[PDB]
């Protein structure tokens, strides 16, 4: 907490640094960053696995806000301080350092809180921020913007009734105490559906991330995908699962249905996408469908493996999002028909290009790999046929990503040069971390 | 011989279908439908409904035999019995429904060990 | 001529002379034709490491190979490794290390 | 509390329904009286006196 | 033949320079004009929707169709799920009041 | 009544406030359960934290036993060779038995029951068998397997 | 098979096990078996030649229980009246 | 055009008005594709069908 303090008061003196210093101002947001990386990894040291599932407790008195640590939001905050720094990497003026710091201090107080009004209060203070980012003047998109904010606002605006309705109904809003209580749980398990379904891309509440994800700048996109998403995946595991578990078991037949549906529909429709970043931007959605059908299945060691698809899909897609942003940036277009022949004008790129498609299509020594088997495992248990659907329409996950790879790689030789050093050292950290996620990842 | 020439594609110079992306272009002369034969003449100026009529006939041409010998032939048109084996050999070689010993039409059990080799699908409750 | 262009590597004289590949491109395998001068020491050189790696696999294999059945004869296992349990026939007979049977039904 | 192996408030439920909650000391209701419009509005029974009266 | 580089090091941006600086946009791409107007289209294809009879046709049996098949096989799943594992018929959403959560103290 | 579900509250919050323990033990990995009558063991916080610690250590030791019968097992077979069918059944059993636990022991509110040996499977084949000899007609259903795997 | 019933069985279960004979080749010629697998796996390149009288000895063994298999259908044919007598 | 003397010229073009499929076509591939590639939700459908209807034969010789 007083570290926490110390990390934030050192992360906002970039305003003060005079601009006429580049050097020291790159230095500063660079190492800003750095810092809560190492601080994290600290806090994976101190961790006692066989101790209690709550470790490292603080709680601020009666201003809600109470924090503590657990397996999924230890993974899921050790990948945002590997991603945040490769964002500081992409960046060029001070408004960008200091909207990246704020959307860190946000992302990392939310993962590991106990509070819903807390969790409510810490997570979409990042809509304004998201709504400049993405509807940039000059290359950003408004419309866009308008999208990605009103959906979010809309799914929190069904969620805050119901939250002051539990807090009315037993006096609190902490987790611990919200679990052990007779609550009415329809009405909060509606609610809390509303703002998870729309974080994570379930239909029909999904449009906005094709819009959003596309529109953004590099580090937007790393951001967005590799890690804003997985707040509804842990608002599952953290809130709705042990607060309304009547609910989550009545609403099995419509999620499945939902989540069904969101994997089948968003597949076929990435086929027909002619924008590399919108194919990028499509196949988040049928990954985060495997994951709210693995966390709603219960199953078997359900909690453990939809947090370990939710880390390799955070591993893989934000490197897709850095290659794509590469092309972007030194050709001046996302479009497919622009690209040919890049394996001989880019060979390390193409090949990043190569190994990142293998690992976003689940083949082994990747982590998707052990992550879609044990995500089945959890599925399948429940009933053959949930995984069956999974299953066979591996083909067409396939399709796409061969097909865009092959269009873009292979043919005439035309387009920019290799990679750069810093290219290479922004997509370095993304594959080290997928190798040993998917070959050895557990001691 | 690396280096030979080939030709290469012209750029688009005309308003585009709205569905383009079923035409394969790498670059080089010529390009390709995504999937062959989807669209464009088929090799030796073939159509679907040949295929499809030829193989109307030509599918139960194919499965005529194995049903008749399924249905209207059984185990004791063979001019042996199986393998025989001593009791306590035999007893675990026919708990496979794969084992071709279920056809002993002599064994004392032969009924009820195919009737233990039926099928199933769902395993019950 | 531009600047740079006088510290490339010329074409090899494995590569036909009228093929032209744009020899300002890093190819993480070597590239088109590639022909390096030094290349029989760098050759043998390569040749050392992996008789190491040859080496320390083939201890590692050695140190962590187990049989839980004993052989029907004598197998070359027997030459190198301390852990390969004495044959056993296929008579049931207990066997001799170089795979002869012993002393009281042998000649 | 939180684990990867299970959901404890998944399966950890009451074996018998609860008798009602006493809230106050005094369990009678005060409220003002309904108009006799809407209370005859409400009844069904007449499908065209529900018409007329909505 | 630019020179942006001093023999030490030190760029320098050619500001005034005659010869054609080698920078970041030296490789962006020539834009085709019926490839722009193409991906423009696509990118605004929400304006070309019509309630058609194709188009009401194959929203009605593939959208609500597998929608609907998937909510049926789900429901399927879930009844054979609750079967084979000894509980009675379950409560899902609109369904009366029945027995939801089983309780780890009791077997069945 | 109310008046004794609010003193048995006050005496579990005096308890597990006035509590330690050293000497290489880790709280929450308790050796014991809490055992209670109440209705809905959530109604008291302290107990419902204890047991849910003890159930998680439950998990992972099965799991872990799981572990230990299976390379006994493989051992086993490993050395019988081709005589493994008459040899290595017991052990079989023993590890399918194992899974079977380690499976179906606080199982979640969805998953179905697993059975490791198709026990659950040939057990109702043999009473739909002897349902069909009552009602006498032919049986639609296969006839049940004395054993279906290696164990079971 | 009453009428041509099995003969002994000249090989233990013990010795099926020690020479690792297949479980579907542990039938009544299993000794039989025993000898031409340890001929043959010991014989290398020339095992047609120096285990030619193994080989044979199995075979002819194979055959007298061939010869018992068609009689055991042949009768059981008779008894279902499939083949006149 | 400095090799269309050698391997043709642009002069023949493409014949397709890359225009989707007919609305029946379409539907009858996919109820054929939906019967081919979900073939276990057929069969085990079928299951629970013949294991049902065996238990209302049993209840309806039983209580007589
Ligand atoms: C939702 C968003 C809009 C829905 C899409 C409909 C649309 O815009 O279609 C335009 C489109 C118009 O086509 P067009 O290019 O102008 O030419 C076609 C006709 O010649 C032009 O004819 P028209 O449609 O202009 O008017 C004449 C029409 C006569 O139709 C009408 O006058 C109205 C049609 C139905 C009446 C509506 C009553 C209630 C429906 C609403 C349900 C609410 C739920 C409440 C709970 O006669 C026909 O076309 C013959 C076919 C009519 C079949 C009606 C069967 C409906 C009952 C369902 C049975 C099961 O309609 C069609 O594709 C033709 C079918 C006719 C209407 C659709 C009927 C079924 C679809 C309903 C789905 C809604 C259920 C959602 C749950
Ligand atoms: C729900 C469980 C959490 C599992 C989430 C999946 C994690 C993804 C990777 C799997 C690694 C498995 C590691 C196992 C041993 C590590 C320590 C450990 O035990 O894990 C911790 C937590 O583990 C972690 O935090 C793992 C961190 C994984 C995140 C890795 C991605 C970030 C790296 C990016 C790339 C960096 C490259 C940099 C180099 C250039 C606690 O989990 P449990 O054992 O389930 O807790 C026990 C429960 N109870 C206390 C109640 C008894
Ligand atoms: C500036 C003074 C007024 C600021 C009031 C802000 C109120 C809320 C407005 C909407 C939220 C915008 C937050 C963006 C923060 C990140 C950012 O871009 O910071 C700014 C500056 O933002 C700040 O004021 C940072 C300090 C406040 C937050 C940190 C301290 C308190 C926590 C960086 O400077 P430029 O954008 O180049 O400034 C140029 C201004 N203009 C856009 C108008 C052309
Ligand atoms: C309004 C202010 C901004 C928004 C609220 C921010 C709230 C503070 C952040 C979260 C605080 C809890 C950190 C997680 C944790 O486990 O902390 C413990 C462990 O401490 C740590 O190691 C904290 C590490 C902090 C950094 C790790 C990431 C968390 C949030 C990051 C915020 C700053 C990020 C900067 C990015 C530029 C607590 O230590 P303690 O000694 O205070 O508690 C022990 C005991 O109960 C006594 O109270
Ligand atoms: C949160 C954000 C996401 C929300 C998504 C939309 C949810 C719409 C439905 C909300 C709940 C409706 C009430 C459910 C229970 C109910 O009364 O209806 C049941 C059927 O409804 C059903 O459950 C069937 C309809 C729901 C199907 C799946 C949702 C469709 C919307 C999204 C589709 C996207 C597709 C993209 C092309 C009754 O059952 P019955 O009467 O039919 O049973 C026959 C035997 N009585
Ligand atoms: C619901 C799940 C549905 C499962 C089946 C989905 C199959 C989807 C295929 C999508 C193909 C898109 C990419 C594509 O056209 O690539 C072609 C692959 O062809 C092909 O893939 C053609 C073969 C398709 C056979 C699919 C089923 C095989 C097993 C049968 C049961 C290129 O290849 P090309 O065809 O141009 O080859 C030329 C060499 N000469
Ligand atoms: C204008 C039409 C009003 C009208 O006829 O309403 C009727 C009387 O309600 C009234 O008009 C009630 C107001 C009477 C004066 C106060 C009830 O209409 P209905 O029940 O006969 O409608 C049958 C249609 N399906
Ligand atoms: C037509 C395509 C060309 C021939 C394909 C093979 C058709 C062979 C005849 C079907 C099976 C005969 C046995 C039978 O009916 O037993 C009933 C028997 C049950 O008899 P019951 O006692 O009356 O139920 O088995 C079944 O339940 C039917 C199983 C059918 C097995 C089909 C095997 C798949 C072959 C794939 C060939 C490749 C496709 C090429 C296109
Ligand atoms: C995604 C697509 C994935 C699916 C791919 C292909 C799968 C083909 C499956 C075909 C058969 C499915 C199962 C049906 C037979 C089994 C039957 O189980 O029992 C049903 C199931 C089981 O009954 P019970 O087991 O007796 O409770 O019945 C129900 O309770 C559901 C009945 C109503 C189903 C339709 C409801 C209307 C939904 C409309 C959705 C459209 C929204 C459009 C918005 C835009
Ligand atoms: C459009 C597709 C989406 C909807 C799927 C069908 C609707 C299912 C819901 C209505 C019936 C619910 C049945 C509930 C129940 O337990 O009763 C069983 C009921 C009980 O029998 P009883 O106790 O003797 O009355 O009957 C059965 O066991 C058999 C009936 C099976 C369920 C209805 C038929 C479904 C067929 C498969 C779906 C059609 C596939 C379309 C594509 C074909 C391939 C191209």
């Amino acid at each position: 907490m007083f570290i926490s303090v110390l990390l934030i008061l050192f992360a906002l003196c970039v305003t003060l640094i005079p601009e006429a210093h580049y050097h020291m101002v790159r230095v500063w947001s660079f190492v800003a960053t750095i810092i809560p990386m190492w601080v994290v990894t600290w806090m994976w040291w101190n961790f006692d696995a066989s101790g209690h599932g709550l470790q490292m407790l603080v709680i601020l008195g009666r201003s809600h806000l109470a924090f503590g640590i657990d397996g999924v939001a230890l993974s899921l905050m050790l990948l945002t301080t590997v991603l945040f720094p490769i964002c500081m990497m992409l960046l060029r003026t001070v408004a960008g350092f200091m909207t990246f710091i704020l959307l860190e201090v946000l992302v990392l107080s939310a993962l590991c809180v106990l509070d819903l009004l807390g969790f409510y209060i810490l997570f979409e203070a990042s809509l304004i921020l998201l709504f400049l980012l993405i509807g940039r003047a000059p290359y950003g998109s408004l419309e866009a913007a308008y999208k990605i904010v009103l959906y979010t606002m809309a799914g929190s605006l069904v969620l805050l009734p119901t939250l002051f309705m539990i807090y009315s109904e037993c006096g609190t809003t902490n987790v611990l105490y919200m679990t052990c209580a007779y609550n009415h749980q329809t009405v909060l398990g509606w609610g809390l559906l509303a703002v998870l379904a729309v974080k994570i891309p379930l239909m029909p509440v999904h449009l906005w991330l094709p819009e959003a994800h596309v529109a953004a700048p590099t580090a937007g996109s790393v951001l967005l995908a590799g890690v804003l998403l997985k707040l509804g995946g842990i608002g599952f595991l953290r809130f709705m699962l042990p607060v309304v578990p009547e609910f989550c078991v009545s609403v099995f037949p419509l999620v499945s249905t939902l989540c069904l549906v969101s994997f089948l529909f968003s597949t076929l429709s990435t086929l027909r996408q002619i924008d590399l970043k919108k194919i990028v931007a499509y196949s988040s959605i049928a990954h985060m469908s495997m994951v709210t059908l693995a966390i709603f299945s219960q199953s078997e060691f359900s909690a453990y493996s939809s947090s370990f698809l939710m880390i390799a899909h955070g591993l893989i897609s934000p490197a897709l999002f850095l290659i794509v942003g590469i092309l972007y940036d030194r050709a001046h277009t996302k479009f497919i028909l622009y690209f040919s022949g890049l394996g001989a004008s880019m060979p390390i790129g193409s090949t990043l290009f190569f190994l990142f498609t293998l690992g976003n299509l689940a083949f082994p020594l990747f982590p998707n790999f052990i992550a879609e088997v044990l995500c089945m495992v959890s599925i399948f248990a429940v009933h053959e046929l949930l995984a069956y659907v999974f299953c066979v329409c591996q083909v067409l996950g396939a399709a796409y990503g061969f097909w865009a790879f092959n269009r873009v790689v292979h043919g005439l030789p035309r387009g920019p040069a290799d990679v750069t050093r810093t290219e290479f050292h922004t997509v370095l950290p993304l594959l080290i971390g997928a190798v040993w996620l998917g070959i050895k990842p557990m001691a | 011989g690396a280096g030979a020439p080939v030709k290469l594609a012209p750029r688009p110079d005309k308003p585009l279908p709205t569905w383009y992306e079923l035409w394969w272009d790498n670059g080089y002369y010529p390009g390709q439908p995504a999937a062959d034969f989807m669209f464009g003449a088929w090799p030796g100026n073939m159509t679907e409904t040949y295929y499809l009529r030829f193989w109307s006939v030509f599918g139960l041409a194919l499965a005529a035999p194995f049903y008749y010998v399924a249905n209207f032939t059984d185990e004791t048109r063979m001019p042996m019995v199986p393998q025989q084996y001593p009791a306590e050999v035999r007893d675990v070689l026919v708990q496979r429904r794969n084992s071709m010993l279920k056809h002993d039409f002599s064994a004392p059990d032969f009924k009820e060990v195919k009737d233990r080799a039926k099928i199933y699908w769902t395993p019950m409750y | 001529e531009p600047s740079w262009a006088k510290q490339l590597a010329p074409k090899s004289g494995l590569c036909p002379p009228e093929f032209h590949y744009n020899r300002e491109i890093w190819y993480p395998h070597g590239g088109f034709y590639c022909d390096p001068k030094g290349w029989r020491k760098n050759t043998l050189l390569t040749l050392g490491g992996i008789g190491v790696l040859l080496y320390m696999t083939f201890s590692y294999s050695t140190a962590n190979e187990v049989r839980h059945m004993p052989p029907k004869g004598w197998i070359p296992s027997i030459m190198w490794n301390s852990n390969v349990p004495d044959p056993v026939d296929f008579r049931g007979r207990k066997l001799n290390r170089d795979g002869t049977l012993p002393e009281g039904e042998s000649s | 509390v939180f684990s990867g192996a299970f959901n404890t408030p998944s399966s950890t439920t009451a074996r018998e329904p609860y008798a009602k909650t006493k809230s106050s000391e005094a369990e009678y209701g005060v409220d003002t009286p309904v108009p006799a419009s809407a209370l005859k509005a409400a009844d069904k029974h007449d499908a065209l006196a529900y018409a007329v009266a909505n | 033949e630019a020179k942006q580089f001093t023999p030490d090091g030190k760029y320098m941006p050619g500001i005034f320079s005659k010869a054609k600086p080698l920078d970041r946009s030296t490789q962006w791409v020539h834009k085709n004009p019926y490839i722009e107007a193409w991906y423009y289209r696509r990118d605004h294809f929400e304006n070309e929707f019509v309630w058609n009879y194709r188009t009401t046709i194959e929203a009605l049996w593939f959208l609500g169709g597998f929608t609907a098949a998937a909510y049926a096989l789900s429901v399927f799943a879930f009844r054979q799920a609750d079967r084979r594992s000894g509980y009675p018929k379950r409560q899902i959403l609109g369904d009366e009041p029945a027995m939801v959560l089983p309780d780890e103290r009791q077997f069945y | 009544s109310v008046e004794e579900r609010q003193s048995f509250h006050d005496k579990v919050n005096d308890v597990f406030k006035n509590l330690t323990g050293e000497a290489g033990k880790r709280w929450a990995r308790p050796d014991e359960p809490i055992l209670h009558t109440l209705n809905d063991e959530k109604e008291e916080p302290h107990i419902f934290f204890h047991n849910t610690n003890y159930r998680t250590s439950r998990k992972y030791i099965n799991v872990e036993k799981t572990k230990i019968l299976r390379e006994q097992a493989l051992e086993c077979v490993r050395a019988a060779g081709t005589a493994r069918y008459h040899k290595c059944t017991e052990v079989m059993k023993r590890l399918q038995a194992a899974v079977r636990v380690a499976s179906n022991v606080d199982r979640g509110p969805l998953a179905r029951k697993r059975d490791v040996g198709f026990i659950y499977h040939n057990n109702r084949l043999r009473e739909l068998q002897q349902q069909a000899a009552e009602l006498e007609i032919e049986n639609p259903f296969p006839a049940p397997a004395k054993q279906a795997t290696g164990g079971y | 098979a009453d009428r041509f019933p099995p003969p002994p069985m000249k090989a233990t279960q013990e010795q099926m096990d020690a020479a690792d004979v297949p479980y579907h080749y542990r039938d009544y010629c299993a000794h039989m078996y025993i000898d031409y697998k340890e001929c043959r796996l010991t014989s290398g390149f020339s095992w047609r030649t120096k285990c030619a009288h193994e080989l044979h000895a199995y075979n002819k063994c194979e055959y007298k229980e061939f010869k018992r298999r068609v009689a055991i259908a042949i009768e059981e044919k008779r008894r279902r009246g499939l083949i006149a007598a | 055009t400095s090799l269309d003397h050698v391997f043709g010229d642009n002069s023949n073009k493409l014949n397709y008005n890359f225009e989707p499929m007919g609305m029946g076509s379409l539907f009858i591939r996919t109820m054929v594709m939906v019967g081919v590639f979900f073939f276990p939700v057929f069969i085990m459908i079928n299951d629970d069908y013949k294991y049902t209807s065996f238990l209302d034969k049993v209840a309806a010789a039983k209580a007589a």
